[PDB]
């Protein structure tokens, strides 16, 4: 299981910018998929997870503004950014998991880096 | 023993009269569906004696507006789930239908779905299928394993033949018994012949097992090599190198497949590649649906430029009656006149009054037919009003059927060499509703239009 | 863009009936019209299709129906005469370019 990341870019303030993961290596599916966001010098915080059936959470700091879709035929996920603020610059990392023997393994990408000036 | 499936999801036949007629062309004598199994609006006396055959599905499968009594599909024996219904399921079976309807799933064969979900719905007169343990035939590394089954009956169900070990049926016969893989393994083994530690089956096997070996068992988890199940094809990098076509290793590619240099048949050159011809590998204009025009159904005026002086499009080309109405005009269609290859399907249901043939595609020679409208045709004209074809040029269709119908004004239809076209035993002329052949090789009036 | 069938109900064997089909929001003049027939229990069977000059008929009701239109009034027509209890079915209306279905109506003879 392969995870890649083709969404990163640089944006001005109050633009719009969208990223994608799709997997390889499975013929199975993924339990579930998040997005996940690193500030310079702090650790990685969870932006938004959506379950296999549909449901969908995000963080309280981009509430209004980040939307996540999954697509398990291919094996995707997906994260529209609105509207992004200067505090929105990270590197974004999309994150899959898989329920295994009782126990879940965890797969990350090698992130991408959005800078907004 | 190998077919293409289709992708028609939900929606109305194109052609109502001929719609069994080209699922018999499609599945008859075919063991292993690349693709969705899609079998939708079947009436009440259809036969369906040609999906006997039918034993592993690729993507999923449909059984929805039927009023078939029964389906018979008891040789099925794994769907793969690479497609999914909805995104979310394997199998589904909705709004199907003595008063009619599909009485009984009749799938006793049927023990592995490695990805997706079952979905039953608003079904009246279907019986078992609250009693048919689910858990059992998903596999135990299946993520998306979710079922939605709908129990409202019109009529009431006799009990199943007492030979079944529980009260767990397919139908009523004793024959229709259900048999379990997964619940009843002895260990940690994903799936087994019996209670024994011993009848569990290889790691490499997915439906099930005969013995302990890796070759003999009905299914191959990810490869089959000449009656092994492998992981993976052997490496071309080789005198034993296989290419990879499905869930089987191969020695050459299909005729219409390219060879990739990782050692995979596919349909289409992955990125920074170029198609070779010598058979053709993996080693320019774009149509609809190739990665720049995706979401465009139509060929308009605001595109129709894309394509001038063109001699091969990655692609393929509808003509919607959305097309001729700023509106296209009939000077502009002579961009297509240098046009002698479509990698996808040509689709015609509009076209000016003052054109009596297709005289623009003179010199297209090859519809590779890669794509197909709906899964299925790779060329179809309705509705048009043309007096004949005029397609002098064309010798091949590489892959899915051609449907000509309600053309009221058509001839020459019979006088084209159809079965010289067709590169496969499953292609077939599908034509209705024409002008009569009464009142009506060469493919128009003249000297010129001679094959 | 719909298609809306009348004209149909009830009629004794025999007798004779006039189908409507009209079109809203899209260019009748331009489009090609076929009649289909659904008996109860069975698929869909086509009946006729017109798009500029003479319609063609199916072999079962050829010489028996006719088949008109009216480019000025957006409608489609379907004269039927001599009618036999093997015609009870819901006939529909359909444009054949634009792929759009009619509701149907009800023929019981």
């Amino acid at each position: 299981v392969q995870l890649v990341e083709s969404g990163g870019g640089v944006v001005q303030p109050g633009g719009s910018l969208r990223l994608s993961c799709a997997a390889s290596g499975s013929i199975f599916g993924f339990n579930d998929m998040a997005w996940y966001r690193q500030a310079p010098g702090k650790q990685r915080e969870l932006v938004a997870l959506i379950s296999r059936v549909g449901v969908t959470s995000s963080a309280d700091s981009v509430k209004g503004r980040f939307t996540i879709s999954r697509v398990n035929a291919k094996d995707t996920v997906y994260l529209q950014m609105n509207s992004l603020r200067p505090e929105d610059t990270a590197l974004y990392y999309c994150y899959m998991d898989q329920r295994l023997d009782g126990s879940t393994l965890a797969y990350w990408g090698q992130g991408t880096l959005v800078t907004v000036s | 023993q190998v077919c293409t499936g289709t992708d028609m999801k939900l929606r109305l036949p194109a052609s109502p009269e001929t719609h069994l007629d080209m699922l018999r062309h499609l599945y008859q004598g075919c063991q292993v569906v690349q693709g969705n199994l899609e079998l939708t609006y079947l009436p009440t006396n259809a036969s369906l004696s040609f999906l006997q055959d039918i034993q592993e599905v690729q993507g999923y499968v449909l059984i929805a507006h039927n009023q078939v009594r029964q389906v018979p599909l008891q040789r099925l024996r794994i769907v793969r789930g690479t497609q999914l219904f909805e995104d979310n399921y394997a199998l589904a079976v909705l709004d199907n239908g003595s008063p009619g309807g599909l009485r009984e799933l009749q799938l006793r064969s049927l023990t592995e779905i490695l990805k997706g979900g079952v979905l039953i719905q608003r079904n009246p007169q279907l019986c078992y299928q609250d009693t048919i343990l689910w858990k059992d035939i998903f596999h135990k590394n299946n993520q998306l394993a979710l079922t939605l089954i709908d129990t409202n009956r019109s009529r009431a169900c006799h009990p199943c033949s007492p030979m079944c070990k529980g009260s767990r049926c397919w139908g009523e016969s004793s024959e229709d018994c259900q048999s379990l893989t997964r619940t009843v393994c002895a260990g940690g083994c994903a799936r087994c012949k019996g209670p024994l530690p011993t009848d569990c089956c290889h790691e490499q096997c997915a439906a099930g097992c005969t013995g302990p070996k890796h070759s003999d068992c009905l299914a191959c988890l990810h490869f089959n090599h000449s009656g092994i199940c492998e992981l993976h094809c052997p490496a071309l990098v080789n005198p034993e190198g296989r290419y990879t076509f499905g869930a089987s290793c191969v020695t050459a590619c299909p005729y219409n497949y390219l060879s990739t240099d990782v050692g995979s048949c596919t349909l289409v050159c992955p990125l920074h590649n170029q198609e070779v011809t010598a058979t053709q590998r993996c080693e320019v204009c774009y149509g609809l649906g190739m990665e720049h025009l995706r979401e465009v159904r139509a060929v308009t005026s605001a595109n129709i430029q894309e394509f001038a002086g063109c001699k091969k499009i990655f692609g393929s080309l509808a003509f919607l009656p959305e097309s001729f109405d700023a509106p296209l005009q009939p000077e502009q269609l002579q961009v297509f006149e240098t046009l002698e290859e479509i990698t996808g399907y040509l689709y015609i249901s509009a076209w000016p009054d003052s054109l009596p043939d297709l005289s623009v595609f003179q010199n297209l020679q090859v519809i590779r037919g890669r794509i197909l409208h709906n899964g299925a045709y790779s060329l179809t004209l309705q509705g048009l009003g043309i007096s004949w074809l005029g397609l002098r040029s064309l010798r091949e269709l590489g892959s899915g059927l051609a449907l000509i119908h309600h053309n009221t004004h058509l001839c020459f239809v019979h006088t084209v060499p159809w079965d010289q076209l067709f590169r496969n035993p499953h292609q077939a002329l599908l034509h209705t509703a024409n002008r009569p052949e009464d009142e009506c090789h060469c493919w128009g009036p003249g000297p010129t239009q001679c094959v | 863009v719909q298609l809306v069938e009348s004209g149909g109900g009830l009629v004794q064997a025999g007798g004779s009936l006039r189908l409507s089909c009209v079109a809203s929001g899209i260019p009748f003049s331009t489009r090609t019209m076929a009649w289909y027939r659904q008996p109860p229990g069975n698929e869909r069977d086509w009946v006729a299709t017109i798009r500029s000059g003479a319609p063609v008929y199916a072999d079962s009701v050829k010489g028996r129906f006719t088949v008109s239109r009216d480019n000025a009034k957006n409608t489609l027509y379907l004269q039927m005469n001599s009618l036999e209890p093997e015609d009870t079915a819901t006939y529909y209306c359909w444009d054949v370019n634009g792929d759009i279905w009619g509701q149907g109506t009800l023929v019981t003879v």
